[PDB]
């Protein structure tokens, strides 16, 4: 919670998982992918994410053990989320992933890029992204026609994607 | 007609008496959180620190 400070120095442990629990395989999407990937991973695991968190909440203190076997189950649903989205859209995942390791990460600066994931995500996976907390009478903001933030350069592949899209009829 | 008199302040004295060591004991009593401390919020619990919170964190 509080962050190293002063010569920390790191080490790590040969060890294994005990018999008690079972294997669990792991994500290896790393944070462009992951949060590329993170309203769908949201989507699909709502419930899910929410049963852990809850777990976490109920039995107080206990805290790590007595909630492994939902922690399992987060993993185990996003883990199957990602591949399903790597074997349908492989080359938009990647174009749009690729668009937001430039600029800081930042969802900003990677419109043309998202419109393409989002329609192949939802025709073929049905998935739908959405922000929610955001009352009716209010426009989502990754909807919007010229908003006042553009980045600083459009990336290349996406947005000659774009067009092709656009002369195309896919979107 | 003069031992009447003084046994109405004898037992006017002894009334005193009894209430100094009633508000004696009174003070002594312990007292609720409510009573010693404000009204309004009435629990000691303090569930403080509402933005960066963990679940799992309240005992």
């Amino acid at each position: 919670p509080r962050e190293a400070a002063a010569h920390w120095v790191p080490f790590e442990d040969k060890a294994n998982m005990p018999d008690n629990v079972p294997d669990v395989v792991e994500v290896g999407a790393t944070s462009a992918p992951l949060l590329s990937a993170s309203y769908f991973i949201g989507a699909k695991c709502k419930p899910y994410n929410d049963d852990f968190m809850l777990c976490r909440e109920e039995s107080q203190g206990s805290g790590a053990i007595d909630c492994l076997k939902e922690g399992r189950r987060v993993t185990r649903c996003a883990v199957s989320v990602i591949e399903d989205i790597n074997k349908s859209c492989l080359d938009e995942f990647r174009l749009h992933w690729q668009c937001l390791e430039q600029n800081n990460h930042q969802l900003s600066g990677c419109r043309k890029a998202e419109a393409l994931l989002n329609k192949c995500v939802f025709t073929k996976l049905n998935l739908e992204k959405k922000i929610p907390g955001l009352r009716p009478d209010e426009e989502p903001v990754f909807l919007k026609k010229d908003p006042w933030i553009k980045p600083a350069v459009d990336d290349f592949k996406s947005v000659r994607a774009y067009a092709e899209a656009k002369k195309n009829g896919t979107l | 007609d003069i031992l009447n008199e003084e046994a109405k302040i004898v037992q006017a004295l002894n009334n005193q008496r009894e209430l100094t060591i009633k508000m004696h004991e009174l003070k002594r009593e312990e007292k609720d959180y409510a009573h010693s401390y404000s009204p309004l919020f009435s629990d000691p619990v303090p569930q403080g620190g509402s933005i960066g919170k963990a679940p799992g964190s309240s005992r």
